């Protein structure tokens, strides 16, 4: 997801203005749709939301816009737990043998036969939660064995946090109401308001361990790869409690990342860390924020942001529809260095003529390089010290850079990994006149709609994922729902679409409306006020009751 | 009963529901999406129900492409009666008119659904819903950032046997 709220010191017209591109599946539990919610005098929000859910999770209303990206902080402990050294369905808290609880559960299963059978399962469950197995990482031996407490199973405050939020008037507002019930479970909010305010909260559901707490308590070797796992056979281990905090064991709202500026905010999946690189985001607990390197996404977006120049809506828009291939600003130049260097090579003609040759986008009409930079970089990934200039704390936003080509051994293996690459898209179908929009499509009924967009670690903002699936690569998840908002004098006006259309059923007028629109890459008005929803030619309306 | 909403859709079937107070409100909202989105729901439901394996067998997947049974387990265990009423029991009187009128504005639709967008019409596991199912869904979606990124590892959970 990628996340952009300009104020008053940057914006072209002197008032807030956001841009809204969550990432998200095109199918499934989790497919936004849109809708506008009012209660005359109390209630007026547009946005989009996610099924079965009564609320807007991203939206506007009349001074204020907001949207969400996944954040980086945990929102769950992983327990090491130290079992009995006579009973592996016991484990030890300060050296005291506990019984592991059983919940069985029964599930019924229709069978070959059609008929249904009954199946019971018995799930093992300590005092922080239920056990889990990662066969060769996380076991269950004789030993050792790993729970789970998820933050959010007590976070009953889910649903009244984002009708809260629908109800928020302005950027302060929304901060004082996200703040007071610590509702929001698994992402950042960022917002920007009429009066020229930008907003950024890392303020979610997050387990909390006092800072004295954290050597002792960590599980060193997981925490190094990423994994929140601390000592389950310590009682001082327990989430700490804090009587300032909405729900017991959670980090209180003062101790999260919250960044309140007049020229940007901006967030692509990254910690809060370089949210707005002139005020940097540091100090937070490791289960909250940590200084990492930013991902090409956020790179390419900060890489348009910083300076003195005001930034209009067309800028945000076109920060999406340019469908720039950001990693390869890093890497192009010195691939196409070392193919000017090989030409005598036949297994990199064909590569090298394609790169050469590419756009270094992801449009419908951008050529098959994409595809062999693609194949290259996944290649590249896993080779050990090749960049030239390797990432520097002291300059995150410009680092890494190009390849190490005056290194005799990784100018082998990065010649290897192009011919590698080159050798597994020639041995694939597709022809090299084929273009990026002749491959990745979304299936609408018998037919295919050809979708622009790459994926997010290749550094599109746009970003887009995608499946081989028969003859074509199928959309999976990505850009979904677009809001680009400003707060002109009559009204908010918004502008956007639903990449994938209202409806998920075939047969409805709108399955495939908007992805036609999509494809094409042409964004339209959501109509918010009574003036702009019945100017629509199309408006249809229903009075229902029982 | 109590329930009325206004809804106009503009172009790309976006509705606007307007309404005097939250159960109003929802009767619009759950209507609206039932219109674009019946079995989308249905099927999700069944999910965080855990009764897929119930409807469609063990060889299939759930569209979060969890196998059925494990994910019928991880639903059931997450899902328990005990969990869901303490879930509601914590709710504002707000929130829970939101879900009661979603719940009868969905229902409302599926009384009236001729297949006219409704692909799955006469399926089994199309069918009337209750704020419990509402519950089932956000509590589905609650753990997305926690222990539901763990749910085959839950269910593979088992002691260890007599092995060397
Ligand atoms: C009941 C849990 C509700 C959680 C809703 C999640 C917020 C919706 C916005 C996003 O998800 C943004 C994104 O896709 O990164």
């Amino acid at each position: 997801s990628n996340a952009i709220a300009v104020g008053s010191e940057r914006s072209a017209d002197g008032k807030g203005m956001l841009l809204a591109n969550p990432h998200f599946p095109w199918n499934g539990a989790m497919r936004f749709y849109q809708m506008h919610l009012t209660i005359p005098g109390r209630l007026d929000v547009m946005g989009a939301s996610l099924p079965g859910l009564p609320v807007v999770n991203i939206g506007f209303s009349r001074h204020l816009a907001w949207t969400h990206t996944v954040d980086t902080s945990s929102h769950f402990t992983l327990y090491r737990l130290a079992l009995d050294p006579k009973d592996p369905r016991r484990y030890l808290v300060d050296g005291r043998s506990l019984p592991l609880e059983e919940k069985s559960v029964a599930i019924e299963v229709r069978g070959a036969d059609g008929k249904l059978s009954r199946v019971e399962h018995k799930v093992y469950q300590s005092i922080y939660g239920p056990l889990v197995v990662w066969p060769g990482k996380l076991d269950w031996n004789r030993s050792e064995a790993y729970a789970l407490r998820d933050a959010n199973l007590e976070n009953t405050r889910v649903l009244q946090q984002w009708y809260s939020i629908n109800q928020a008037s302005d950027v302060a507002d929304l901060r004082r109401r996200v703040e007071a019930l610590q509702g929001i479970p698994w992402v950042n909010t960022l917002a920007a308001d009429e009066q020229g305010n930008a907003l950024y909260m890392n303020q979610s559901v997050v387990p909390y361990l006092k800072p004295e707490l954290i050597p002792a308590c960590a599980i060193p070797q997981l925490v190094a790869e990423g994994l929140p796992a601390l000592q389950g056979q310590d009682s001082r281990c327990a989430w700490s409690r804090d009587p300032a905090a909405a729900q017991a064991g959670i980090t209180p709202a003062a101790q999260l990342p919250v960044l309140l500026r007049r020229d940007f905010v901006q967030n692509s999946n990254d910690s809060a860390w370089l949210t707005n690189p002139a005020s940097p985001l540091q100090g937070f607990s490791p289960l909250v924020s940590q200084e990492k390197p930013i991902g090409p996404r956020a790179r390419y977006a900060l890489s348009r942001l910083q300076g003195k120049q005001p930034l209009e809506a067309k800028t945000l828009e076109e920060m999406v529809t340019a469908n720039h291939v950001f990693s390869a600003d890093q890497v192009l130049p010195d691939l196409l260095r070392l193919c000017r260097d090989n030409q005598g090579e036949k297994s990199l003609a064909r590569a090298c003529a394609a790169l050469a040759q590419w756009d270094r986008g992801a449009n419908l009409d951008s050529g098959s390089g994409f595809v062999y930079f693609q194949r290259f970089m996944q290649r590249f990934a896993e080779l050990d010290g090749a960049w030239k200039e390797p990432f520097d704390a002291q300059r995150p936003l410009d680092t890494p850079q190009g390849i190490a080509l005056d290194r005799p051994q990784v100018a082998t293996q990065v010649r290897q990994a192009l011919a590698d690459a080159a050798a597994e898209v020639e041995k694939s179908g597709i022809p090299d006149g084929a273009r990026w929009g002749d491959l990745q499509v979304s299936t609408r009924g018998q037919e295919r709609i050809a979708i622009p967009g790459g994926d997010g670690h290749f550094g599109v903002y746009n970003a887009i994922q995608s499946v081989r699936k028969g003859d074509h690569l199928e959309v999976v998840g990505g850009t979904s729902y677009i809001q680009l908002v400003t707060f002109p004098e009559e009204g908010p006006k918004a502008r956007g679409l639903l990449a994938f259309s209202q409806s998920s059923d075939p047969r409805s007028p709108h399955y495939r409306d908007q992805t036609e629109l999509f494809s094409r890459q042409q964004w339209q008005t959501l109509p918010f006020s009574d003036r702009q929803i019945d100017a629509d030619p199309q408006l249809q309306r229903l009075s229902i009751r029982e | 009963t109590g329930l009325a909403a206004d809804i106009r859709w503009t172009a790309y079937g976006v509705p606007h529901i307007r309404a005097k107070d939250e159960r109003g409100l929802g009767y619009g909202i759950g209507y609206a999406y039932a219109r674009d989105n019946a079995c989308l729901l249905a099927e999700e439901i069944v999910t965080a129900r855990g009764e897929r394996a119930r409807y469609f067998g063990s060889e299939g997947k759930s569209s979060a492409e969890l196998d059925n049974l494990p994910s019928d387990i991880f639903y059931a265990w997450l899902n328990q009666p005990e969990a869901l009423q303490a879930f509601w029991q914590a709710q504002t009187p707000a929130v829970r008119q939101l879900l009661e009128g979603y719940a009868a504005g969905f229902n409302r639709f599926l009384r009236e659904a001729d297949g006219k967008t409704t692909s799955c019409l006469g399926q089994p596991w199309l069918r009337a819903i209750a704020t419990d199912d509402l519950l089932r869904l956000t509590r589905r979606l609650l753990v997305e950032g926690g222990v539901g990124q763990f749910a085959d590892a839950l269910v593979a959970a088992a002691p260890p046997g007599a092995e060397k």
